C-alpha cells in the first residue's frame, strides 16, 4: 500500500547523511554499495534537496 | 426453443422487415393489427394484464 | 525528383531486404528526413509522414 | 549510389498441391514410389480447404484452427490447441476439442519467482495467454455452471491484473470489458416477468446486490433490469405512474407532512394498512427525508428563539429545543453503525455522504459536550466583549456553526432520483478528481513565493480597513495575501507591497515579485485548469446516462432491505429453485447463440462464394477425368 | 556583494539614510529572488510521479504558443 | 556482431508475415484464384 511506500521513503531519506559518509569511507562495505541503487540514490538526492530548503525556509523567518 | 415472441404475427413482422412486396401480399388477405390503449388507460384488462406480467404488457 | 527518391528509401520493405541493421537505418533516415521538413517549407507534410513512417517501423520491428 | 542486395520434384509437387491439382499429385505420388519450403508441403493444403487433396497427402494443427476451417481440424483431428482455439473465440471446434478431456493450469510461489529469473517476457505473455482463453464467451458458456456469476468474477479479477501489471494495463481493461458486455447480452434474451425474476434472485436480489459490487454498470442499464427495478420500488402504488403531474406532487407533499403519523402508526400497529405504508421503498424514502427536513428547521429555528439575555451569559443552561437536536443526533448516529455493523468498514467509508456524516456527528457531540462543562465550570455574568479569545462558550459556538455547513451539504444524494438535475449532479462529482491533481502544483507555487516574500519584509494585515504592509511579516500572513490574489476581484491593493519608511529599491522589487506570482497563477494556470474540463467533459458526457442510473439504482437498493425502517427520532425508540434456474439458464444461453450469429452473419458472402467453390471443384474434376 | 559590502563599510547607520543602490539592499533583493527560483526547481521532479508528471509535460508542452 | 544479425533475422521474417496477415482483413479476393485454377485445369487439357 502506497503509506508503506512513503513510510520507506521517509526512512530513507532521513538516513542519507550516513549512507553517504559510508560511502565515502569505503564503497567496498555494504554500506557503501547500498546508496550505488539508483532508486536510493533519487531518494537521497530528494532529500538532500529538501533539506535545502527547509534550511532557506528558517532564514526568512530571521 | 421459439425463435420469436408467442405475440408476434405473420403482418406483424412483414410490418417490422418493411418490405413493400411482402407487406402488399399479405394485405391482400385483409389482416388486422389488434389497436392499443391510450397511454394512461385504467380498465380492468390494463390492470390486470399490469399486474399479471409487466415486462410483457410493455413488451 | 529529390521527392520520389526519399519516398523510395523510406519504405519499410526496401529497408527490411536490404540493410545491415534496419534499426540503425530507420533511426537515422527518420531523422534526416524531419531535418528536412524544416527547410522544403512547401513540402513539409510529405517529409513529416516519411519520418512518422520510418519511426513506426522501428517499433514494429522491436515489437517482434 | 547504393546497390541493393538481399541479406525439380519437389518444386513440381509444391506447385501442384497449391491450386486445386489432386491426381497428378497422385501421379507425383506413384512417381516417388518408383518437406520442402518455399512448411509440410501440406500447410498450404489446409488453408486452401481442399480436403480431397489433403486427404490423398494425408494417406498445421494450430495453422488450421488460425484459418477457423472446420473441416480442416476434423480431418486432421480424425488423422495447447485448444488455448488457440478459444482466443479465435467460436463454437464448433471449441466443443469438439473439449469432447476430449482438456485441463488447464490455473495462474497464480517461489518456483515460479526462478522461472521469471530467467525469463520474465515469457512468463508474463503466457499468463495473459490463458486469461485470455479463459474470458471467451464460448468457453464460459460450454464449461461453466453459472455463466452470469462467472462472469462477474472473471471480469473483477481482471481488473485487479491490470492494476499490478502496469505495462499490460491496456490488453487486461480490455479483458474485462469483453466480460462484462457478455453477461449484459445474457440477460437481454428474458422474455417475461417469470424469467427475470428467477434470474435476479438466486443465491449461490442476491444476483442484483452482486452486480452493484463489482460495478456492472453495464449489466444495471439494461431495460430487463431497470424495468424490475421500477416495479420493486414503487410496489403496491404502481398507479402513482399513472397520476398525472399535478396529481403526483399532491401525494408526495401529504405522505410528507404526515411523516410523524405514519411512523407513529407502524409502531403500535405495524401489520395495519397505514403500518404496511412504510413497507413500499418509495414512501419509506420520502419519510425520511421529511424526517431530515426538520431537523434543518430546528437548525433555523435556534437563533430566532434566542433570547437575547442570554448573548452575554457565560454559563447558559439547555433549552428545550436543545434537548430535541440531541434526540435527533443520536438517532442519526445509532442509524450509523447499524449500516456499519451490518456492511462493514470499506463499504460504509467508500460513500461520499456517509463521510460527511462522519465528521459533522463528531462536531456536534464536541459542541454540547462543551457546552455542559462550561454551564458547571464558568456561570459567570459578564458582557460579550470581555470574555477570553479561547473561552470555552466561544469555541463551543464555532464548532456549531461549522457542522451546520456539513449538515446542508449532505442534500447532494437526493438530487441522484430526479431524472433532471440527476444526470448534471453525477456529472460535477467526476471533474472533481481533475482539480485536485491542479491542486499539487499550486501549492507549490504558493509556498514558493510565499518564501521570498517574508524575507525581502520581515527585515524591514489585510482584514483591516486601510490594509497595510503588516501582512508580509509572518509566515502566515503572507501566505493569506497571496490566496486572495486567485479570485482577480482586487480583494487586496497595491500599496501593501510599499515599505513604511523608504526603501524605494526593495519597495520596487517586491512589487515585480506579486506581479509575476499574477501571471503564473491568474493568467496560466487559471486558463490551463480550464482546458482539461473542456476536455475531460466531453469524454465523460459520453457516459452520462449509464453512470447516472448505476448511481440511482445503489442509492434505491439501500432502501429495500427493512434493517432501517423508522426515521431517525423513532429509531432510538424500542435443489427446487437450482433446477428452475438451470432450465432458465440453457434458454438463455440458446437464445444467445441464436442472436449472436445473425449479428456477423448478414452479408451472407461465404454462402455464394461457398456455390462458387463447388462449381470450381467439380470444374477441376471434369478436365481431370 | 556581501564581501564587496564588507569590505568597503566598517561602521553603523541608520537605515532610513542609505542611498537606494547601496550594495546590502542589492544582497537581500537578490538574496530573496534567489530563494524563490530556489524553491521552483522542485517541478523537475514531478515527472517521477504517475498522476503530477502527465500534467508536467502537457503545460511544458503548451507553453510556446 | 553474430547474436545482433541472428535475432534481426527472425525478426524481420515474423515483420513480413504478421503485415500480410493484419491485410487480410481485406483479402476476399479467394475466388479470383479459383478463376486462376479453373485456367490452369484448361491448360491440363490442352
Ligand atoms: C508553473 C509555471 C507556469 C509558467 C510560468 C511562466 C509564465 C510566463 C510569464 C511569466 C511572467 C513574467 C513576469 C511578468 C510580470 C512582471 C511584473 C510586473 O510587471 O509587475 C509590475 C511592476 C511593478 O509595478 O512594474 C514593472 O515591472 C515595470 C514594467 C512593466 C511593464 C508593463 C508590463 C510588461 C508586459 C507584461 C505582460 C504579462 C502578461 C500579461 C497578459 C495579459
Ligand atoms: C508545498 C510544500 C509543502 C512543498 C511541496 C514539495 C513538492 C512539490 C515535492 C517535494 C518532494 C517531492 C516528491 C519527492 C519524490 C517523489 C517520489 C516519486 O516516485 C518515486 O520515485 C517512488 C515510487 C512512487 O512512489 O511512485 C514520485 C514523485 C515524488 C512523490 C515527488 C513529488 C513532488 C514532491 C512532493
Ligand atoms: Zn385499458
Amino acid at each position: 500500500h502506497w503509506v508503506v511506500k512513503l513510510l520507506t521513503c521517509m526512512t530513507i531519506g532521513f538516513l542519507f547523511p550516513m549512507l553517504s559518509i559510508a560511502y565515502l569511507i569505503s564503497p567496498r562495505s555494504n554500506l557503501g554499495l547500498f546508496i550505488k541503487k539508483p532508486f536510493i540514490k533519487f531518494i537521497c538526492h530528494t532529500a538532500s534537496y529538501l533539506t535545502f530548503l527547509f534550511m532557506l525556509l528558517l532564514a526568512s523567518q530571521h | 426453443f421459439s425463435e420469436f415472441t408467442p405475440d408476434i404475427t405473420p403482418i406483424m413482422l412483414a410490418a417490422h422487415t418493411n418490405n413493400y412486396e411482402i407487406i402488399k401480399l399479405l394485405v391482400q388477405k385483409r389482416v388486422t393489427i389488434p389497436r392499443p390503449h391510450q397511454i394512461r388507460c385504467n380498465c380492468v384488462e390494463c390492470v390486470s394484464s399490469s399486474e399479471v406480467d409487466s415486462l410483457r404488457h410493455s413488451r | 525528383s529529390r521527392l520520389n527518391i526519399y519516398k523510395a528509401l523510406a519504405s519499410p520493405s526496401l529497408i527490411a531486404l536490404s540493410s545491415e541493421d534496419p534499426i540503425l537505418t530507420a533511426f537515422r533516415l527518420g531523422w534526416e528526413l524531419k531535418e528536412l521538413s524544416k527547410v522544403e517549407n512547401e513540402f513539409k507534410a510529405e517529409y513529416e509522414e516519411l519520418s512518422q513512417q520510418c519511426k513506426l517501423f522501428a517499433k514494429d520491428l522491436l515489437d517482434q | 549510389v547504393m546497390a541493393l542486395k538481399d541479406v525439380l520434384n519437389e518444386k513440381l509437387f509444391l506447385l501442384a498441391c497449391d491450386k486445386g491439382d489432386y491426381y497428378m499429385v497422385k501421379k507425383i505420388l506413384e512417381e516417388n514410389s518408383s518437406n520442402c519450403v518455399d512448411r509440410n508441403a501440406v500447410t498450404i493444403t489446409i488453408e486452401n480447404e481442399n480436403l480431397d487433396i489433403l486427404q490423398l497427402l494425408l494417406d498445421a494443427l494450430l495453422v488450421a484452427i488460425d484459418s477457423e476451417v472446420v473441416g480442416a481440424v476434423d480431418i486432421l483431428l480424425n488423422h495447447a490447441p485448444v488455448i488457440l482455439a478459444a482466443h479465435r473465440n467460436n463454437y464448433e471446434i471449441l466443443t469438439m476439442l473439449l469432447k476430449q478431456d482438456v485441463s488447464l493450469p490455473k495462474p497464480h510461489c517461489t518456483l515460479c519467482s526462478a522461472k521469471n529469473k530467467k525469463d520474465s517476457l515469457r512468463h508474463s505473455r503466457f499468463r495473459l495467454d490463458i486469461y485470455r482463453c479463459l474470458a471467451s464467451p464460448a468457453l464460459i458458456m460450454l464449461t461453466e455452471e453459472d455463466p452470469i456469476l462467472r462472469a462477474f468474477e472473471l471480469s473483477a479479477d481482471l481488473k485487479e491484473l491490470s492494476l499490478v501489471e502496469v505495462e499490460f494495463r491496456n490488453d487486461y481493461e480490455e479483458l474485462a470489458r469483453q466480460c462484462k458486455m457478455f453477461a449484459k447480452d445474457l440477460l437481454a434474451q428474458a422474455r417475461n416477468s417469470r424469467e427475470l425474476e428467477v434470474i435476479l434472485n438466486h443465491t449461490s436480489l442476491s444476483r442484483l446486490k452482486l452486480a452493484i459490487k463489482y460495478n456492472q454498470k453495464e449489466f444495471v442499464s439494461q431495460s430487463n433490469c431497470q424495468q424490475f427495478l421500477n416495479t420493486v420500488w414503487f410496489g403496491q402504488m404502481s398507479g402513482y405512474r399513472r397520476k398525472p403531474t399535478c396529481k403526483k406532487i399532491m401525494t408526495v407533499l401529504t405522505v410528507g407532512i404526515f411523516w410523524p403519523v405514519l411512523s407513529l402508526c407502524y409502531l403500535i400497529a405495524p401489520k395495519s394498512q397505514f403500518g404496511r405504508i412504510i413497507h413500499t421503498p418509495f414512501m419509506k424514502f420520502i419519510i425520511h427525508g421529511a424526517s431530515y427536513f426538520t431537523f434543518l428547521l430546528l437548525l433555523n429555528l435556534y437563533s430566532l428563539v434566542y433570547n437575547e439575555d442570554k448573548k452575554n451569559t457565560m454559563g447558559p443552561a439547555l433549552e428545550r429545543i436543545d434537548y430535541l437536536l440531541i434526540l435527533w443526533i443520536i438517532g442519526m448516529i445509532w442509524s450509523d453503525i447499524k449500516r456499519l455493523w451490518y456492511e462493514g468498514l470499506e463499504d460504509f467509508l467508500e460513500e461520499s455522504r456517509n463521510q460527511l456524516s462522519f465528521v459533522m456527528n463528531s462536531l456536534y457531540l464536541a459542541t454540547f459536550a462543551l457546552k455542559v462543562v462550561a454551564h458547571n465550570k464558568f456561570h459567570d455574568f459578564a458582557d460579550r466583549k470581555d470574555w477570553d479569545a479561547f473561552h470555552p462558550t466561544l469555541v463551543a459556538e464555532g464548532l456549531f456553526a461549522f457542522a451546520n455547513v456539513l449538515s446542508y451539504l449532505r442534500l447532494f444524494f437526493m438530487y441522484t432520483t430526479s431524472s433532471i438535475l440527476g444526470p448534471l449532479q453525477i456529472s460535477m462529482g467526476q471533474m472533481l478528481q481533475d482539480f485536485g491533481k491542479f491542486l499539487g502544483m499550486f501549492l507549490l507555487v504558493l509556498f514558493s513565493f510565499t518564501i521570498g516574500l517574508t524575507q525581502l519584509y520581515d527585515k524591514g494585515g489585510i482584514f483591516c480597513e486601510q490594509q497595510s504592509n503588516d501582512t508580509f511579516h509572518s509566515f502566515i500572513g503572507t501566505c493569506f495575501a497571496l490566496f486572495w490574489y486567485i479570485f482577480s476581484l482586487a480583494h487586496v491593493a497595491i500599496f501593501v507591497t510599499r515599505f513604511s519608511y523608504g526603501e524605494e529599491l526593495q519597495s520596487f522589487v517586491g512589487a515585480v515579485i506579486v506581479g509575476t506570482y499574477n501571471v503564473v497563477v491568474v493568467i496560466v494556470l487559471t486558463k490551463l485548469l480550464v482546458a482539461m474540463l473542456h476536455k475531460s467533459f466531453q469524454l465523460i458526457a459520453n457516459h452520462e446516462d449509464k453512470e447516472w442510473k448505476f448511481a440511482r439504482a445503489k442509492l434505491w437498493l439501500s432502501y429495500f432491505d427493512d434493517k432501517c425502517t423508522l426515521p431517525p427520532p423513532f429509531n432510538i425508540i424500542p435443489q427446487k429453485r437450482d433446477e428452475n434456474y438451470q432450465k432458465v439458464m440453457c434458454c438463455l444461453v440458446h437464445r444467445y447463440l441464436t442472436s449472436m450469429r445473425q449479428k456477423m452473419q448478414s452479408t451472407d458472402q461465404a454462402t455464394v462464394e461457398n456455390l462458387n467453390e463447388l462449381r470450381q471443384d467439380l470444374s477441376k474434376f471434369r478436365n481431370e477425368i | 556583494l556581501k564581501i564587496v559590502a564588507y569590505v568597503k563599510y566598517n561602521g553603523s547607520r541608520p537605515r532610513e539614510e542609505w542611498e537606494m543602490w547601496h550594495p546590502t539592499l542589492i544582497a537581500e533583493a537578490l538574496f530573496a529572488i534567489s530563494n524563490i527560483l530556489s524553491s521552483l526547481r522542485l517541478i523537475s521532479l514531478f515527472t517521477a510521479n504517475s498522476h503530477l508528471g502527465p500534467l508536467q509535460i502537457s503545460l511544458g508542452r503548451m507553453l510556446l504558443d | 556482431n553474430q547474436h545482433y544479425q541472428e535475432v534481426i533475422r527472425n525478426l524481420v521474417k515474423r515483420y513480413v508475415a504478421a503485415m500480410i496477415r493484419n491485410s487480410k482483413t481485406h483479402e476476399g479476393l479467394t475466388e479470383e484464384n479459383f478463376k486462376e485454377l479453373k485456367q490452369d485445369i484448361s491448360s491440363f487439357r490442352y
